[PDB]
């Protein structure tokens, strides 16, 4: 039961208002030049829905997965991944570098392509990172700089 | 803030512990080689190091580091009267 | 000058002594929150380190043959030098054997040649305890550090942030 409402009402309702919050994101184009800083206004509507999906959430109540395989030999079972609640805010700030990595680098990942994008990610990296940290932190939303870094 | 140190009186005392820990120690062997039991090691012996061997090291560390501070600070002062001569 | 197992013993304890206070003056350093307004330390702290493993591969040598030289000399005393298999347990000398009917004047210089080498073998187990401990102390200084400049790149980064612009007009 816990399972089935971590999909039929968090993982569902979750991606639906993520659905929305990315639509309204890409509305938004935050991480752009274009993206209207000044309107405090919308600035403030995309603040508040992070902060109602980030609530949303953190509202993910945890599966209690059986921390089970205790063994010595060689279990070694830690698939924790860190599965955090959906953070389809989070997903969809890269949604656009996803559609720009997809289509420039849509041919078949070969031994140079490595670092073709490792370069890309790099120079994304440069020059989005402190932009999308100047943009979409909003220490009002319990968003710390460690938090947001992260 | 200038730290000042004057590891003379902390290497006297260092000296102290470290005489203390050397007869300590000097007992110990004396009843345990002179130790009648050829088989059995006694606590006392065991027990030095049990029981003194990371105050013997601390202490002969803090002295060594107070000789050298005090050592450095000596050269320092050498040098500094040097080039003031 | 025959200069005596014990006499290299004590001056390579110096010399290890004096590079303890070395290192852990590097550490203390890296303990300063300095900033770059480290990278030579770092290799001098290795360099002294590979120093540290010389000078106890050689301590450890010449303690083993200081051993050898305390066996041989007396013929009734049997010494064996056990190291310790675990960090928690020191070392072990057993005195195995020994005839009391040697003479008390080379009873006493065997009592105090057997005090100095016990003195050293258990030094040497905590300055082996020490550099672990100081090296486990670099490397939690270095995990540490690492990210005590991650968090001052944090706080420069977030105060430049901050002065840059963050919506300022409400």
């Amino acid at each position: 039961v816990t399972g089935k409402y971590n999909d039929v009402i968090i993982q569902r309702l979750a991606t639906n208002w993520s659905n929305t919050f990315d639509q309204k994101l890409l509305e938004a184009q935050w991480d752009t030049q274009k993206f209207a800083s000044t309107s405090v206004g919308l600035v403030k509507c995309l603040r508040e829905n992070s902060t109602k999906l980030y609530q949303l959430s953190l509202l993910y109540l945890p599966l209690e997965e059986e921390t089970q395989n205790g063994d010595s030999e060689r279990p070694l079972s830690r698939s924790n991944n860190n599965q955090e609640p959906v953070l389809w805010n989070f997903k969809s700030l890269a949604n656009n570098f996803n559609v720009r990595f997809t289509y420039h680098f849509h041919a078949t990942s070969s031994s140079s392509k490595i670092e073709t994008y490792f370069q890309f990610l790099n120079d994304y990296l440069a020059e989005n990172l402190y932009k999308c940290i100047n943009i979409f932190h909003d220490d009002c939303n319990g968003l710390t700089k460690p938090v947001i870094h992260e | 803030a200038e730290t000042s140190n004057d590891p003379f009186l902390s290497y006297v005392l260092s000296s102290k512990q470290l005489t203390n820990l050397n007869r300590l120690r000097r007992k110990a062997v004396t009843k345990q080689l002179g130790s009648s039991d050829d088989n059995k090691v006694s606590e006392e012996f065991l027990r030095y190091q049990h029981t003194y061997q990371r105050e013997a090291f601390e202490y002969l560390q803090t002295k060594h580091d107070a000789h050298k501070i005090m050592e450095s600070q000596y050269e320092q002062y050498q040098s500094s009267s040097k080039t003031r001569r | 000058m025959v200069v005596t197992f014990l006499q290299d013993l004590e001056v390579l304890q110096d010399a290890l002594l004096n590079n303890l206070q070395k290192l852990s003056a590097i550490s203390r350093r890296k303990e300063s929150g300095e900033s770059k307004h480290d990278e030579e330390e770092e290799i001098e702290f290795e360099d002294l380190v590979n120093i540290i493993e010389s000078k106890v591969s050689d301590f450890e040598s010449v303690l083993k043959c200081s051993i050898v030289e305390m066996t041989y000399k007396y013929p009734e005393l049997k010494l064996q030098w056990e190291k310790s298999p675990r960090y928690d347990q020191c070392d072990k000398l057993h005195i195995v054997k020994l005839d009391k009917q040697m003479n008390e004047d080379i009873y006493a210089q065997l009592v105090e040649e057997l005090d100095f080498v016990l003195q050293f073998v258990d030094w040497f187990y905590c300055y082996r305890l020490k550099v672990k401990e100081i090296l486990r102390q670099h490397h939690k200084r270095d995990l540490a550090w690492n990210d005590e400049k991650r968090d001052r790149a944090i706080k420069f980064h977030a105060v430049d942030y901050d002065k840059l612009h963050q919506g300022t007009s409400s």
